[PDB]
């Protein structure tokens, strides 16, 4: 069973630059080496086959090279629409195998999140539950911390966070943070706050509401 | 254009069986070999099976050999994948793909979701999220299994939307979706998100109404 190893795991490159992803095969492959591109919500798509031939429909921006054990994919110029998961594949012989996959992220200027906080809807309250939602949309870089505060005091439990893949238009990220409490807990406090602390500004962006 | 549409995905008990189908269109089916590839939650790609164009041969990897069977009906331009003796380890997104010419997987299906678990189907609870521009949202809480699709205004509202990946919250999934619109639009007009959970045949429309 041949084994493919890609590097790096993740790759961040500025617009226009050159993208280089590598894959090393534990055994010969003769030239059965191909590369696939997979964008979120989509199935993998054939980029390069026989290590140098671009797939019918693939733009010149892409190209692969190498020989023997390891090969590599090169994108240049890297565009806004390139962030994705890239995998190399071996078809020389059964069982066919795939590289572990490598995530390509575009690099852009910092961007502050547009923050929105939402109180629990009356419907959820009627059923004894209370989820407070906060959205941090279109920011950059991806790493950012969210802190919840109830009546001024930080809450740790009941928080679920979720990040979206990088936007393929403005190259930003978006994130959701949900603080789920019980109706009774909710009714015992009045002020709820969502705080986004980044690094591109260690000055937090806050949003909050009062139950009354 | 070459098209491969899959169907048959679903939650099945361990040991149970499941039949996945892939409908080919846009080429001479009988002139091309076909394969199934799966992608586990860890995002890794794993070859599952292939069949000759005539169907005179078929092979599999050790992981599924003896449990999975590939079939095709060139008369109806369909590819199949019978899975028996299913395991939790088999839960993944399954894709069908066409083999070309050299030979490579140039065309893939949209993917069918398969979840092997003892947990039963649980429809979601959908709560409306009401607060230059404005951001509204929908909370899709406590459902099983994945996935759900969300739409705003039957699909009319397509831009300014952010649907976050589902997150497991105690054996149950929850996700939310946000939509940003110009103040002109809301609350002037009515905004409603459309949630669909096929597994439970659930279909709901929740209107975003201001509070008070």
């Amino acid at each position: 069973d041949i084994v493919l190893t890609q590097s790096p795991a993740s790759l961040a490159v500025s617009l226009g630059q050159r993208a280089t992803i590598s894959c090393r095969a534990s055994e010969s492959v003769d030239s059965f080496m191909n590369w696939f591109q997979q964008k979120p919500g989509q199935p993998p798509k054939l980029l390069i086959y026989a290590i140098s031939n671009r797939g019918s429909g693939v733009p010149a921006r892409f190209s692969g090279s190498g020989s023997g054990t390891d090969f590599s994919l090169n994108i240049h110029p890297v565009e806004e629409d390139d962030p994705a998961m890239y995998f190399c594949q071996q078809t020389k012989e059964v069982p066919w195998t795939f590289g572990g996959g490598t995530k390509l992220e575009i690099k852009r200027a910092d961007a502050a999140p547009t923050v929105s906080i939402f109180p629990p809807s009356s419907e959820q309250l009627t059923s004894g539950g209370a989820s407070v939602v906060c959205f941090l949309n279109n920011f950059y870089p991806k790493d950012i911390n969210v802190k919840w505060k109830i009546d001024g005091s930080e809450r740790q439990n009941g928080v679920l966070n979720s990040w979206t893949d990088q936007d393929s238009k403005d190259s930003t990220y978006s994130m959701s943070s949900t603080l789920t409490l019980t109706k009774d807990e909710y009714e015992r406090h009045n002020s709820y706050t969502c705080e986004a602390t980044h690094k591109t500004s260690t000055s937090p962006i806050v949003k909050s509401f009062n139950r009354n | 254009e070459v098209h491969l549409v899959e169907s048959g995905g679903d939650l099945v008990k361990p040991g149970g069986s499941l039949k996945l189908s892939c409908a080919a269109s846009g080429f001479t089916f009988s002139h091309y070999g076909m394969s199934w590839v799966r992608q586990t939650p860890d995002k890794r790609l794993e070859w599952v099976a292939t069949i000759g164009s005539r169907g005179t041969y078929t092979h599999y990897p050790d992981s599924v050999k003896g449990r999975f069977t590939i079939s095709r009906d060139n008369d109806k331009n369909a590819l199949y994948l019978q899975m028996n003796s299913l395991k939790s380890e088999d839960t993944a997104m399954y894709y069908c793909a066409r083999r070309s010419e050299y030979s490579a997987m140039d065309y893939w299906g949209q993917g069918a979701s398969v979840t092997v678990s003892s947990a039963k189907t649980t429809p979601p609870s959908v709560y409306p999220l009401a607060p230059s521009m404005v951001t509204l949202g929908c909370l899709v809480k406590g459902y099983f299994p994945e996935p759900v699709t969300v739409t705003w205004n039957s699909g009319s509202l397509s831009s300014g939307v952010h649907t976050f990946p589902a997150v497991l919250q105690s054996d149950l999934y929850t996700l939310s979706s946000s939509v940003t619109v110009p103040s002109s639009t809301w609350p002037s007009e009515t905004v409603t998100c459309n949630v669909a959970h096929p597994a439970s045949s659930t279909k709901v429309d929740k209107k975003i109404v201001p509070r008070d």
